[PDB]
């Protein structure tokens, strides 16, 4: 029926009225590339040479055109339709002979995608104003888009089989409101909470921390070879730190030209002792912490997220509030590149040599484990000779199994401490955790020497047997070992038993994630 | 502001390998000379194949492939051979090129392989290693495979079927006496085949105003040159690269006026 | 043109609107014959 | 096959032999779908004379 | 492989690989799946280290020389059915080459390759958008139908069938064959859930170096190890070094208790490097050495299915329906890609006013209309004469005109069908 | 803090607890054309061509179903071409 | 063409009148009979 | 086809020319030059020359696009040189390096045509 | 399906050492001895051989 034809979604006033499917519309696989401006994309040359951009004829670009016109749709760089005044759109692909046509004030040439232009640039779920930024186009031979990785965090894209879109504007007048709205370089920070959405990223931090630390000498060909990349620079070579026996060159003295203009902020370090502020040596700090940056130049202090990252009061933000919109870009791009070309002459790794312990520690880990069951054991058996005293609010088995599960917390604890105690400064595991590039300080204890007690629904591992929990253990048995706590590290192997329970707390870990996407969306878009 | 005095000295020589020694001079030529036994060293190789008749086993693209990469005997001939871009004849003849032809048919129930030792020729100076022999396909009783292929030159940039070499060994300083690698814990690494140092050490002691010299070679071969003409063609062909490129600078600072 | 039988490989020429069937064999599923018209490949 | 209850989704002890406990797909049919263990083998069915 | 008589079978969608082979760490209960003679993958030398940034955040640099030398090369099939058939007395189907002057309904394409009969010989090179099968229907003269190929194959065509299906109807059946060389989009992945793409590709001449002239196939980033634990996959590299020296190949039964990390570095020592698989590799670029030693050895890689030769995709002014001049999917398999509800508030966000305009306007069915100026009802216009004429007010004089989508005209048009009159009053 | 404060205001702006949900919005004084894009279209717009109902078009997805300049940013206003200054504007054509 | 291209401001809703639905309608006297073609 | 053939890293096209001289304007006595179809094989070989002029102040080189075929070398030397003479001169000092090593190398293999033991 | 004619990392010519080491493994040799005897000493050209599926002669049982 007629009401039936424009029903809810799909019908005719939900369908088709507000969402719809547009041309000039491209997709496919996004690659990273080091070599391009914040601001940039890489377009391959199948997709430029089939999307158009109409431009009017007018006496200072005639020739140009009429130049264009002469090679359509087999030259790249070409054109493949002429508008005259009347409406009249003609194909040049049919035309006999190109020469006759003469282009006129007032006509319209639909020109090929060229550098320069101004596109408009989205990923999968846009959730906030950050997943559609306009980026500005740049022509590269193979058949991926190409984006730098510093903007992956707004998108938060992630390069492993991903696709994302990008829409042409057409006219001019949307063609000047996207370049003075939306352009990437205007979205640093965001309204939502007051900082910066973009920071330096994965690969790039962990260099910038071991490019700062207090003995980093530089030679003069690597210094000169480093000044090659920087965009920004007026032409003079600084004075090195040392200029006898031989002239050297520092990390901070180098970074110190990256910086711009002459911005003030004051950090500290992620590894700060938080004692060091009360004694001496307060405005010498052994360590080499309390970044300080005094009139634009690096004095003293390491790099790290707390620094760098998209935290407020970083130095990215400062230089965004002080200093303006187009100079963060050239920030951003200069710090990329020079840590990059250093970093391919210092190298990086990670491999089984950073996840072998020492013999000490094997050993004391056993013990903590041994005394750990041994408490459990008692209060097991104090609980079945009837000596246990509930708490307040608390039936036995609370009581029970909180104080059980409070002495293995310990436990783990005490093992997590011991493993983090061993460390050397070669370590590459402390090497990527400290610079806060990726990694987290229980990682270190997991991979070294614990992974630790398992447990679904937020409880220990059920009786999911009666009176058991596997029909290789005995009936109501409530030690450690027999109700999830895994003893062995990821190095050392799980025995079955134990690769049991780790993969329950995984699949419940894995389900709750599935769950969570859609109802996010659905709540978010009825309160939109 | 000059030149060096480069001085070499050969340790090996076989029939497919070559091991030397180059003395006093600068780490980039010892190693832009590393990257041209590779890449820019001219060979003969197939480069179109045509197919009649195939009732193999494999499709047509699969033996098309397996052809190109047979090494041909490219020892003397390579210089008289223009690149077929640049000879002034039409798509071939037998200035730019050498044409081969393959023919089996297999009539008896026992299988059949179908060798190397097939690939005839026309020119007697180009032919496939054999003077064991790699396989190409097998065929049962009632298939057969012929076709027609010539035969470019070209270097390999192109396409990794044009280089001449194997594996090409390289190593300089076998003891960090520079330290340009730091071992954390020097003990547990195997000590180098070149090095000097006694039974019961690990590095040389450092010395800072050192500079890398003695650089130590080992270049292989794949059948088709030489491994000492290898050598010979490399540095007579980066010569004359740069002395090319010479022309085109004086050309360009005269032509500013 | 000219068939392929799909059991004794016997070819015979099947004139236009003609029933399907080999000859000496009695079967139904036939290869059309490879091409005459020749085509290069690279070895790259 | 989007029924939120988890305890038709969850790992079951009782699996132990019978139903592999690691092969299984994401998305919405998570635990819906499962293959049997190597060793595990199905009846088929007899008359109780 | 999936099966040994992969040359009879005319599947749709067949992958081969041409070098497959079988692990070098194995674990005992794949005798009986047969995992050893119908294998997936190739052993390659894997080696863990930062090189030049371009395999961060789950990513793989691969040697280019060795893709040259057969490296996971592949091959791809595709077939395709054509069903001659009577679907009335006289509407009736040929397989028969279409000349140009007595058929009608042809494109511009070329009909040269087709035989006599209306289908290709193999052995030919079927490029994108070439005709395969030449069939023409007779009209009520000889309206001519056909079959192209997608957009951009570049395949050879293998073999041609022709027989009988169930009804009795002659049909044929057509393979298309396509090889795949690895290239800087593709998929690949281990054997403990490390999938990744491919970032570029370096030559022989620039991977780093062992001190005897090994390069490794592969690099991966040390940066996906600690945050997802596989150290499962730091074990079968170093026990598949000791394989490949011995000349056995190892046993990995998961919970066997036979192997320790420690058992297997003692055995490597004796060989001749450093005892935790760790090496000193040189540098390729510069020749000089690495501070940090690498942990290099071999493991079994596989080539996954998602190539990108067939995600990608573009649409630029294609064609377009026909009731509601929507874009819609042409030959080329290239549509538009939808502008959901979601994307139209990240515009509304920012506050671009013109672009949300452009991007469901001007982009999709833009449209004209008349408009009456008293009355809001659609007008009659024939702009060849130039006579504008609104019927129901007897108005010539004051006309006007709305730019409105097309997909909201007949929204109108289907609610003056209802007894409602929307008036688009201009002020 | 601000969105927080815009949020919990107007949730709380016409006296009484309206739930952001279905029949929460369904309760406001909005035009015929907003409530035809939900489920209802046909009886509520049957109600509204008994009843005679006008139509503003002050809305936004009002406007951009219509295809016409939305009062959003870059539409609040509008821009007139002044005949003073054209005067000592120079004119290369 | 000629005639301007101007804006929309305010929509209107209502029944319409059998008056203006016989004054406007394209086919005088009115569709009788059920078979659309005859030849 | 969207994959470029493989004559394009080292085959100049017609309008190309290998060199392009461009001076700097922001310091005294720097110089821009811009080879083309070339690669890292020749840049570097360059770059360690002109290290070796005690007249030299700066020297470097990039490959702005790995994807792209095309090299960048920047020269300043003092005010009594020339950055189009520094860079000629350090052509000719490696000619007549590689010419010398080849005679030295020709040498040492018929140094044992029969055998020196 | 058979032997490539290039191990894929350094180029040393394999393809035509498939039937000498079927032959070594025919009277005694282990895997590690007959690998010694036919001059492959890097490990990745020993990978191109000890990890090798032959398919070609299953495919040469089904009639042309
Ligand atoms: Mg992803
Ligand atoms: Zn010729
Ligand atoms: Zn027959
Ligand atoms: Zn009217
Ligand atoms: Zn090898």
């Amino acid at each position: 029926s007629l009401k039936q034809r424009l029903k809810g979604k799909e019908g005719r006033v939900r369908g088709n009225l507000m969402g719809k499917r547009v041309d000039f519309s491209a997709r496919t696989v996004i690659t990273p590339d080091p070599n391009l401006s914040i601001d940039q994309v890489g377009v391959p040359r199948s997709i430029a040479a089939n999307m158009t951009f109409a431009e009017i004829v007018t006496p200072f670009n005639i020739d140009r055109l009429q130049e264009l016109v002469r090679r359509g749709n087999s030259q790249y760089p070409g054109a493949k339709y002429i508008i005259r005044d009347n409406g009249d759109r003609i194909d040049l692909r049919f035309h006999p002979k190109p020469s006759d046509l003469h282009l006129q004030t007032g006509y319209k040439v639909e020109r090929h995608m060229c550098d320069g232009d101004i596109v408009i640039f989205n990923r999968q779920p846009t959730l906030h104003k950050m997943s559609m930024m306009g980026h500005r186009v740049r022509i590269l031979p193979w058949s991926t888009f190409r984006l730098n990785l510093s903007v992956t965090t707004p998108y938060n894209a992630d390069f492993d089989g991903d696709e994302m879109n990008l829409h042409l504007p057409q006219s001019l007048e949307t063609r000047a409101e996207i370049q003075e709205l939306a352009m990437v370089p205007r979205m640093i920070v965001t309204p939502q909470s007051n900082r910066p959405v973009m920071g330096i990223v994965q690969d790039t931090l962990t260099a910038v921390r071991k490019f700062t630390k207090r003995d980093v000498f530089l030679e003069r060909g690597e210094v000169m070879n480093l000044l090659m990349f920087l965009s920004t620079w007026d032409g003079k070579v600084p004075q090195p730190a040392i200029l006898k026996p031989r002239p050297l060159w520092t990390g901070k003295q180098i970074f110190s030209l990256i910086i711009p203009g002459h911005i003030n902020c004051i950090r500290t370090h992620s590894t700060h002792p938080d004692d060091e502020d009360s004694g001496p040596y307060k405005h010498i700090s052994p360590g080499d912490t309390k970044v300080v940056v005094e009139n634009g130049e690096l004095i003293m202090g390491i790099l790290c997220k707390k620094s760098l990252g998209t935290s407020a009061g970083s130095l990215v933000h400062i230089s965004y509030l002080e200093m303006g919109h187009d100079i963060t870009r050239l920030f951003y791009s200069n710090i990329q590149t020079v840590i990059n070309n250093w970093l391919l002459i210092e190298g990086h790794t990670i491999g089984i040599g950073d996840s072998i312990a020492d013999s000490k520690t094997y050993q004391d880990i056993q013990n903590t484990i041994k005394k750990a069951k041994q408490d459990v054991i008692e209060v097991i058996e104090k609980a079945h000779n009837n000596e246990l005293e509930p708490t307040p609010g608390n039936t036995l088995r609370q009581t029970f199994e909180n104080q059980v599960n409070r002495i293995l917390n310990d436990a783990r604890d005490k093992t997590g401490s011991s493993a983090q105690k061993s460390l050397s400064e070669y370590n590459n595991f402390k090497s990527m955790v400290v610079s806060g590039a990726k990694g987290s300080k229980i990682n270190i204890s997991q991979v070294i020497a614990v992974v630790g007690q398992q447990n679904v629904e937020g409880k220990r591992i059920p009786f999911g047997f009666k009176h058991r929990t596997l029909p290789h253990f005995i009936k109501d048995d409530y030690g450690p070992e027999s109700r999830g706590f895994v003893e062995n590290s990821y190095l050392a192997g799980l025995t079955p038993t134990e690769f049991f329970f780790h993969a329950m707390g995984g699949r419940e870990g894995l389900i709750d994630t599935a769950v969570k996407t859609a109802e996010t969306g659905y709540i978010q878009r009825r309160l939109i | 502001p000059y030149a060096n005095q480069p001085t070499v000295r050969i340790t090996e020589l076989t029939d497919e390998n070559v091991k030397f020694i180059i003395e006093n001079t600068d780490l980039a030529v010892a190693n832009s000379i590393r990257r041209v036994f590779i890449a820019e060293v001219p060979i003969i190789a197939i480069d179109w194949v045509q197919i009649d008749a195939n009732s193999s086993v494999l499709h047509d693209e699969f033996i098309a492939h397996r052809l190109g990469l047979i090494p041909l005997t490219s020892d003397d001939i390579v210089d008289k051979l223009q690149y077929s871009r640049d000879c002034t004849c039409e798509e071939f003849c037998p200035e730019c090129s050498v044409e081969f032809t393959l023919d089996v048919r297999c009539n008896e129930d026992q299988t059949r392989h179908v060798t190397s030792r097939d690939l005839i020729s026309n020119s007697p100076r180009v032919i496939p290693v054999t003077s064991d022999d790699i396989l190409i396909v097998k065929l049962r009783k009632g298939q057969e495979l012929r076709l027609r292929a010539y035969a470019k030159k070209g270097f390999g940039k192109e396409h990794a079927k044009w280089n001449p070499t194997a594996g090409v060994a390289f190593e300089y300083d076998p003891d960090n006496a520079l330290r340009h690698t730091v071992y954390p814990k020097p003990e547990e690494w195997p000590k180098s085949e070149y090095s000097e140092l006694d039974e019961d050490e690990s590095q040389a002691p450092y010395d800072p105003n050192g500079k890398p010299e003695r650089f130590y070679y080992n270049v292989e071969s794949c059948g088709s040159l030489r491994p000492e003409t290898i050598v010979l063609s490399a540095l007579s062909g980066l010569k004359k690269k740069l002395s090319d490129l010479q022309t085109q600078l004086s050309h360009e600072i005269q032509s500013d006026v | 043109m000219i068939y392929i039988c799909g059991e004794c490989h016997t070819e015979n020429e099947i004139k236009s609107r003609d029933p399907i069937r080999c000859r000496e064999c009695g079967y139904r599923i036939m290869y059309k014959k490879r091409t005459k018209r020749l085509v290069v490949f690279d070895a790259r | 096959r989007d029924g939120k209850l988890a305890k038709p989704r969850q790992l079951h002890n009782t699996l132990w032999g019978m139903v592999c406990p690691a092969e299984t797909p994401e998305g919405h049919a998570v635990g819906l779908v499962k293959n049997l263990a190597l060793m595990a083998y199905i009846s088929v069915g007899s008359q109780p004379s | 492989v999936y099966i040994t008589n992969f040359h009879v079978r005319m599947d749709t969608l067949a992958h081969v690989l041409y070098y497959p082979q079988k692990p070098l760490v194995t674990t005992r209960s794949m005798e009986y799946l047969r995992f050893r003679e119908l294998p997936a993958g190739i052993n390659s030398i894997v080696a863990i280290a930062s090189y030049t940034g371009y395999n961060q955040e789950d990513s793989v640099i691969m040697n280019r020389s060795a893709v040259d030398r057969g490296f996971f090369r592949s091959v791809f099939y595709r077939s395709y059915k054509e069903q001659e058939s009577k679907k009335g007395f006289d509407q009736e189907e040929v397989f028969e080459k279409p000349t140009r002057e007595t058929c009608q309904g042809m494109r511009h394409a070329i009909y040269d390759k087709l035989d006599d009969d209306g289908l290709i010989a193999p052995g030919v090179r079927v490029s994108g958008d070439d005709v395969i099968i030449g069939k023409t229907v007779t009209l009520p003269t000889k309206r001519d139908c056909s079959t192209f190929l997608r957009t951009s194959e570049t395949g050879i065509v293998d073999q041609v069938m022709v027989t009988l299906n169930q009804e009795g109807y002659k049909f044929c059946k057509i393979r298309v064959r396509s090889v795949r060389i690895p290239q800087i989009g593709d998929k690949f992945a281990s054997r403990h859930g490390q999938k990744g793409t491919c970032g570029i590709q370096y030559r022989q001449e620039d991977m780093p170096f062992t001190c005897e002239g090994i390069t490794p196939d592969i690099i991966i980033n040390p940066h996906a190890i600690p945050s997802r634990m596989t150290i499962g996959h730091l074990i079968e590299c170093l026990q598949g070094k000791v394989s490949a020296n011995k000349g056995e190949i190892g046993d990995a039964t998961p919970f066997n208790d036979a192997v320790n990390v420690q058992k297997i570095s003692n055995l490597l020592s004796d060989y001749g490097y450093h005892l935790r698989g760790n090496e000193v590799l040189y540098n390729g670029f510069t020749g000089r050495k690495i501070t940090s030693q690498i942990f290099i050895g071999p493991t079994y890689y596989q080539r996954l299915k998602h190539m990108v030769d067939d995600k990608i995709h573009s649409r630029a002014r294609g064609p377009i329906q026909i009731l509601n001049r929507q874009p819609m999917e042409g030959r080329s398999r290239d549509g538009g890609l939808r502008f959901g509800e979601m994307e139209r508030d990240c515009q509304i966000a920012h506050g671009a006013a013109q672009f949300l305009r452009e991007r469901l306007f001007e982009a999709s069915d833009p449209y004209q209309v008349h408009v009456c100026n008293l009355c809001g009802i659609m007008a009659i216009a024939n702009t060849r004469t130039h006579t504008y004429e609104c019927r129901g007010c007897r108005n010539k004089t004051q006309i006007s005109l709305v730019r409105m989508p097309y997909a909201c005209k007949l929204l109108f048009q289907e609610l003056m069908s209802m007894s409602i009159a929307p008036r688009m009053m201009s002020v | 803090y601000r969105h927080l404060a815009l949020l919990c205001d107007t949730m709380t702006c016409r006296g009484h607890l309206m739930a952001i949900t279905r029949h929460g919005v369904n309760r406001q004084d909005t035009g015929p054309l907003m409530k035809c894009s939900f489920e209802e279209t046909v009886d509520v717009l049957m109600e509204a061509a008994a009843h005679g109902e006008s139509d503003p078009m002050k809305g936004v997805s009002e406007n951009i179903m219509l295809g016409q300049l939305a009062p959003a940013g870059t539409g609040c206003f509008d821009l007139l071409l002044d005949a003073e200054k054209c005067k000592y504007g120079m004119e290369i054509p | 063409s000629a005639c301007p291209l101007r804006t929309i401001k305010r929509v209107q809703f209502g029944v319409l009148s059998p008056d203006e639905l016989k004054r406007m309608s394209v086919t005088e006297g009115g569709i009788k009979y059920p078979e659309t073609t005859e030849g | 086809m969207n994959a470029p053939p493989a004559f394009e890293s080292f085959l100049l096209f017609e309008g190309e020319k290998k060199i392009t001289i461009n001076k700097d304007t922001k310091v005294p006595n720097a110089c821009l030059f811009t080879i083309n179809k070339e690669d890292h094989t020749l840049g570097n070989i360059i770059k360690s020359q002109l290290l070796k002029d005690p007249q030299v102040l700066f020297a470097g080189y990039k490959v702005p696009h790995p994807l792209e075929h095309k090299i960048i070398i920047r020269v300043q030397t003092t005010p009594d040189y020339s950055p189009q003479e520094a860079f000629t001169n350090a052509i000719t000092d490696l000619i007549s390096e590689l010419s010398l090593l080849e005679e030295r190398f020709r040498v040492a293999i018929k140094d044992k045509q029969e055998g020196i033991e | 399906m058979i032997i490539p004619v290039r191990c894929f990392t350094c180029g040393k010519i394999v393809g035509n050492k498939w039937e000498a080491y079927l032959g070594l493994l025919q009277a005694e040799y282990t895997e590690g001895d007959a690998l010694d005897a036919l001059g492959l000493k890097r490990y990745c050209c020993r990978r191109m051989l000890l990890a090798h599926v032959d398919l070609i002669e299953k495919l040469l049982n089904y009639a042309p």
